């Protein structure tokens, strides 16, 4: 049901409603998880890791964490030690201004640095299967931790940019974010019960493609099926939609890799 | 002969009182039309129990001919927005003021002349459909 709790493993506690957002106030009467959307058939299968096809692949990513790769025959446990200390909360708080960057940077363009700078090895597509698992495996170990990604100070004009993609109407059916996920969520379009359009449960594992999904390529998909031209993934606009629709769950928990359709 | 986008002859309510083709209506190809995915997709949005899974996001078109004139039935296809300003429902009859339209769902740019959602005649076609549904 919409208003029952979501508890994963029996250990950990994940909010599912929340307050909404200062910035988002005049908009929702409270921001939910996509979870609180779905049946309970599909709710029953994010609360135990062992019925979340999603978490084998973070199974495997935990051994190639371990994996030294790259001209360097380094891990990145090398440098980072067990991932469930190294990576803890980072999930929560990207995508975030990056000091040696001067920008607002992403999960999966931090990793990519340290695979050719740091490891000597190729960047993982940044959609692919490699990454994503890799990003899975980062967000299981944060979960239950509420999202904060912060959206003033050096992240401002970034998370501006975001706001105006996300009200911006695209393609030839002439549709924004906001078209489906604000003014008609919990309605339906055909037989997809329309949620919030949260990501604070990617990467997600969908029941229909039984593969993880990253942010980028969910963005990617939604403005295509506008009829439109949707940008390129890890681009400074999809960056910058990343970060405002982070921000328009926080204080939900990270939830990732989560189910849905 | 059609009257083509730039054309249309769109009173202030948005109404449009004279059809968009001189060939008649056929409302068996208007039901195939809307339950198309690729021309109308009505349906995404739009209940009509005369005829599955079909949307919330529109109201049911159940009586929508007993509670709406045929005008306004094709001035809601021709523009939604002439209609209802700042629907959701795409404007089907419209060429020019769209931000990236792609090539169907192939994510590529339409370079060149936009053709509308639909056709004259597949409009008339949904229209004559529309009102059966008395
Ligand atoms: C030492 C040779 C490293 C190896 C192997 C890997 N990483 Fe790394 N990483 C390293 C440094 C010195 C830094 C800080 C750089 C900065 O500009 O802030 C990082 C940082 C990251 C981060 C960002 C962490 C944060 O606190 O915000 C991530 C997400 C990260 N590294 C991921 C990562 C992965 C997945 C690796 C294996 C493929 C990996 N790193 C290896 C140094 C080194
Ligand atoms: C209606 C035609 C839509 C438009 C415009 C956009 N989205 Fe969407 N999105 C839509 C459906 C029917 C669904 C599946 C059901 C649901 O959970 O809502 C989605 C899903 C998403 C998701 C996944 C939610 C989750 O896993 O919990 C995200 C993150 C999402 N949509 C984002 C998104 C953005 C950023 C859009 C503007 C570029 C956007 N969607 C437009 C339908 C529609
Ligand atoms: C969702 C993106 C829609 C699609 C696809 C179609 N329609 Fe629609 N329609 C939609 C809405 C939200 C509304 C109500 C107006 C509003 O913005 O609030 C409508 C309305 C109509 C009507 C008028 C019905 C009534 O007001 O009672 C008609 C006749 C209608 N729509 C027809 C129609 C057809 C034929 C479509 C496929 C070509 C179609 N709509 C798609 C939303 C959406």
């Amino acid at each position: 049901g919409p208003d029952d709790p979501l508890v994963i493993n029996g250990e950990i506690e994940i909010v599912t409603r929340a307050p909404t957002p200062a910035h988002l106030a005049d908009r929702f009467d409270e921001i939910r998880s996509g979870w609180t959307f779905r049946t309970d058939d599909t709710q029953a299968l994010e609360m135990d890791d062992f019925e979340n096809s999603g978490m084998v692949f973070v199974e495997e990513a935990r051994a190639v964490w371990d994996r030294p790769e790259g001209t360097e025959g380094k891990a990145c446990a090398d440098c980072h030690g067990a991932v469930d200390d190294g990576m803890y909360g980072l999930r929560a708080v990207y995508p975030k201004y990056v000091e040696s960057a001067g920008k607002v940077r992403t999960v999966e363009q931090m990793i990519n640095a340290c695979r050719t700078s740091r490891m000597g090895a190729p960047e993982w597509d940044y959609i692919g299967p490699d990454m994503t698992a890799m990003v899975a495996l980062i967000a299981s170990v944060s979960r239950g931790m509420p999202v904060s990604v912060a959206i003033d100070g050096p992240a401002q004009s970034t998370w501006e940019k975001g706001r105006e993609i996300y009200y911006t109407r695209y393609g030839q059916l002439d549709l924004s974010c906001a078209s489906c996920h604000e003014q008609y969520f919990d309605h339906y379009i055909r037989a997809d019960h329309l949620s919030q359009g949260q990501i604070n449960g990617f990467p997600s594992y969908r029941l229909k493609n039984a593969r993880l999904n990253a942010v980028h390529d969910r963005f990617r998909g939604c403005i295509r099926d506008t009829r439109g031209v949707p940008f390129a993934v890890g681009s400074p606009e999809f960056v910058a939609l990343e970060l405002y629709v982070a921000s328009r769950g926080n204080g939900l928990s990270v939830e990732g890799p989560s189910v849905r359709n | 002969a059609e009257v083509a986008p730039g054309d249309v002859a769109i009173d202030g309510q948005g109404h449009v009182a004279r059809p968009l083709t001189d060939a008649p209506g056929d409302p068996v190809e208007g039901r195939r039309l809307m339950t198309d995915r690729s021309v109308g997709n009505c349906i995404a949005c739009h209940e009509v129990t005369e005829m599955q899974f079909p949307g919330t996001v529109g109201p049911s078109l159940d009586g929508v001919a007993a509670r709406y004139p045929e005008a306004m039935i094709r001035g809601i296809l021709v523009n939604s927005k002439n209609v209802f300003p700042e629907t959701v429902m795409p404007a089907y009859y419209r060429v020019e003021g769209f931000n990236r339209p792609g090539i169907a769902f192939t994510s590529k740019p339409i370079e060149g002349e936009i053709r509308p959602l639909m056709t004259a005649g597949q409009i008339e076609d949904v229209v004559a459909y529309l009102m059966t549904l008395t």
